[PDB]
């Protein structure tokens, strides 16, 4: 999938579902 | 968090808000001087000096009775937090004593929360759904089971992004689930604190569990940062 960090500036978490 | 409901004033003390810049966060008061938040939170090493602490509150960023402020004196993220693979995902907030050498003034709304000894509810004030615009106003909880790591890693799940210190939580089926803005938030099980709000992928979405930091795996960690 894609993943991301649960924050309002929030980051993609890179390795995931790609 | 998604698929929850208003929760109770008084239901959860233990949360704070972390307010620096034009950013945010949350996390547990697990003593009087000291609040566990994510790592991921405190990436950009903000001044301590620009950290604001807010215990005891319903609505974000609103003032009010029982609130009280604090600033942050220092804080340690985690030696082998990584940027990449979130692992190692928290972070320890000393807040900045007053002149008696107290920090919080505990009372029935502001509280620390016990570690775990070693079903829950996930709190926060964040996206009631994926892509909201703003952030809830009244804190949210919602109940949510936790997952085996054997589960949770499967590859229809999350797979090899599962790594030592995670841990997984919600319905494989979906729907209950913390969002954006919902970081260094406390997942409560049994009333302890056993996980810390990281991340997921994409909020409650069928077999997408919410992942969190594991914290007692880092029970160690926790109490030797802790003294002082
Ligand atoms: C609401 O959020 C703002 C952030 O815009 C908070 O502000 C801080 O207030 C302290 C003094 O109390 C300052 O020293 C900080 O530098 C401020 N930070 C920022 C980013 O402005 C305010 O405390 C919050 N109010 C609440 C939660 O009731």
């Amino acid at each position: 999938x894609f993943a991301y960090d649960r924050r309002x500036l929030s980051n993609n978490x890179r390795n995931y579902x790609g | 968090v998604v698929g929850g409901l208003v929760a109770l004033r008084g239901a959860h003390p233990y949360i704070a808000a972390l307010y620096w810049g034009h950013s945010f966060c949350a996390g547990s008061l697990i003593a009087p001087c000291w609040v566990l938040t994510a790592a991921h939170c405190l990436q950009d090493r903000p001044a301590p000096e620009d950290l604001t602490v807010v215990l005891g509150q319903e609505r974000r960023n609103h003032s009010c009775e029982p609130c009280q402020t604090l600033a942050v004196r220092s804080y340690r993220l985690h030696e082998a937090f990584s940027p990449v693979s979130y692992q190692h995902d928290l972070a320890l907030l000393r807040l900045q004593e007053d002149a008696d050498g107290s920090c919080a003034l505990l009372s029935p709304y502001v509280q620390p929360v016990c570690l775990p000894s070693g079903l829950c509810q996930v709190a926060g004030w964040g996206h009631q759904f994926e892509g909201a615009e703003e952030y809830a106003s009244f804190l949210q909880e919602a109940q949510v089971p936790f997952l085996s790591l054997e589960r949770c890693s499967a590859p229809d799940v999350h797979g090899s992004s599962i790594l030592p210190g995670m841990l997984c939580a919600g319905f494989l089926e979906g729907g209950t689930d913390a969002c954006q803005g919902d970081s260094g938030g406390p997942l409560v099980c049994e009333l302890t604190l056993q996980g810390i709000i990281s991340w997921g992928s994409g909020c409650g979405d069928r077999n997408k569990p919410g992942v969190y930091t594991d914290v007692a795996y880092y029970l160690a960690w926790i109490r030797e940062h802790t003294v002082s």
